């Protein structure tokens, strides 16, 4: 038959006979993460010697 | 061209078809895509002699270009069920539509999901002339024979024998699968990682792989190996 | 191997597929002396996660 | 200075003694 | 009457930006599509004119992780113990990525 073979699948040193193998488009979700932040805090101040 | 038979026309709309179990018979009858009409009369419940002069070779697909389309030795999940290879489903009240593909004319087509594979038609007369969800009646289904006007596909799956692994094999893949995609924790309602919340609906395409269980494995990063060998089956 | 720096604790991308082993994944770069041949070196990492 | 570069790596997550027993020799 | 004030703070060295550039970190990975020699009908000779924006062999469309990565014909095996039937050199494409993981 017209067929090209068998697709021997290698993922992170593996070897694989699959069942069946594609690709398409899909639904998925996307998140998201705050960006930014800010602050201040008590300081001490004081001199002892000038020159 | 065709594989071994340009199954022929036939007039009578109520054209009952038995099982048969013959390997090489059948082959022509899928090109007939008999098949495909059992399924619309198993779930549409409508008799309907479709492909009369399609066949396969006037198949069509959400993209243009499928070099493997022209390979008609590749089996599709589609024509799988016939003999049994894997499973579809009715179109779930839950399953909402990828915009791609333009719904004109159109009854029956497909989905591969993350879980499985879902076939979608509905009534014969009322036909998808748009894109909703919906489908108007129309008097274009009064002649036998839509040429792939009913029928359309999604994605160049390759399917093909596959020999059994353990699930801990598919387990570091699994586990694999989410290293390579930071980026992603929900798939259609199948959780894939644990995050803040996310937005439900994206266009999103990667390469996958089915070897048997409920999630498939994906990869942006693989590599192929094709080889030929003896299979009684492939004869 | 008495040449050798640990990992670096900041690049955390851990997922916890399973509740008695954390999967983690990180990248980035290394940067390490070269000994004297004839030895084997070695590569230290460490995590947030206390007992791993 | 052998050095490398590190890709998206896969790595995943007792009770024991003191063990000691006897040294060899050498300095410098 | 009216008056503006205008209040000095510092003396520096700095100077001025003539444009701006970005650089992500660039991290090598690849992949390679084996074909036999006859399925695909593969170029008996390979011609120098490549799709390298399409890879009509792999997926014409699709979004890559690659900054356009060049494809090259290679000589591969050849002969069943290669499992190509035949004792024609084989077929495979290759496709780079130039990505940033993190
Ligand atoms: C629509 O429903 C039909 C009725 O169930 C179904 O036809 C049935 O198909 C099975 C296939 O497994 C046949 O089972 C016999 O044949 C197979 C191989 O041919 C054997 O392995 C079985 O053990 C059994 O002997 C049924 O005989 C057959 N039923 C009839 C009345 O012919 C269709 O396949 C269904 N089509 C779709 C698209 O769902």
């Amino acid at each position: 038959v017209h067929k090209p073979g068998e697709v021997v699948v290698s993922y992170g040193g593996m070897r694989v006979r699959p069942k069946c193998y594609g690709f398409s488009r899909m639904m998925a979700t996307m998140e998201v993460n705050p960006p930014e932040q800010r602050i201040g805090q008590c300081t001490g101040c004081h001199l002892e010697c000038i020159n | 061209g065709p594989i071994i038979c340009a199954g022929p026309i036939h007039s009578n709309k109520s054209a009952g078809i038995p099982h048969l179990l013959g390997y090489s018979e059948k082959i022509c009858q899928i090109d007939r895509l008999i098949h495909v009409s059992s399924w619309l009369r198993n779930h549409s419940q409508f008799q309907g002699y479709v492909g009369q002069r399609g066949g396969r070779s006037q198949v069509s697909y959400y993209p243009a270009e499928n070099s493997y389309s022209r390979w008609s030795g590749l089996l599709s999940p589609c024509d799988a069920d016939w003999l049994g290879m894997l499973v579809v489903k009715k179109a779930k009240g839950s399953d909402m539509i990828v915009p791609g593909p333009s719904y004109k004319g159109k009854v029956l087509f497909e989905r591969p999901t993350f879980d499985g594979y879902v076939g979608w038609g509905c009534g014969s007369g009322k036909s998808r002339t748009e894109s909703g969800e919906l489908c108007s009646s129309d008097s274009g289904t009064s002649s036998g024979l839509l040429p792939s006007d009913r029928v359309l596909w999604i994605g160049d799956v390759a399917c093909q024998p596959m020999t059994p692994i353990p699930e801990e094999t598919f387990l570091e893949l699994k586990s694999f699968s989410q290293s390579e995609f930071p980026d992603i924790c929900k798939i259609d309602g199948i959780v894939f990682n644990q995050c803040e919340g996310e937005s439900l609906p994206q266009p999103f395409d990667v390469a996958w792989m089915d070897v048997g269980h409920s999630h498939k494995i994906i990869m942006r990063e693989h590599k192929t190996k094709w080889v030929q060998e003896s299979s009684s089956k492939d004869f | 191997c008495d040449e050798m720096v640990h990992a670096d604790s900041k690049l955390v991308s851990c997922r916890q597929g399973s509740g008695n082993m954390k999967e983690c994944v990180t990248t980035g770069r290394a940067l390490l002396p070269a000994v004297n041949p004839g030895q084997e070196a070695c590569l230290h990492f460490t995590a947030p996660g206390s007992p791993d | 200075d052998i050095t490398a570069i590190r890709g998206s790596f896969s790595v995943n997550y007792a009770t024991c003694t003191g063990e000691v027993t006897n040294v060899s020799g050498c300095y410098s | 009457s009216k008056c503006l004030k205008i209040k000095v703070k510092r003396i520096n060295l700095k100077c001025k930006k003539s444009s701006s550039y970005f650089v992500p970190d660039a991290r090598s990975r690849c992949t390679s599509v084996r074909r036999c020699r006859w399925a695909g009908d593969c170029q008996s000779g390979c011609p120098p004119h490549f799709t390298s924006n399409s890879f009509s062999d792999d997926w014409a469309g699709k979004m890559d992780r690659a900054g356009l990565g060049f494809s090259g014909c290679s000589d591969g095996c050849g002969g069943a113990a290669c499992g190509c039937f035949n004792a024609a050199p084989s077929c495979i494409f290759w496709r780079k990525w130039v990505e940033n993981p993190h």
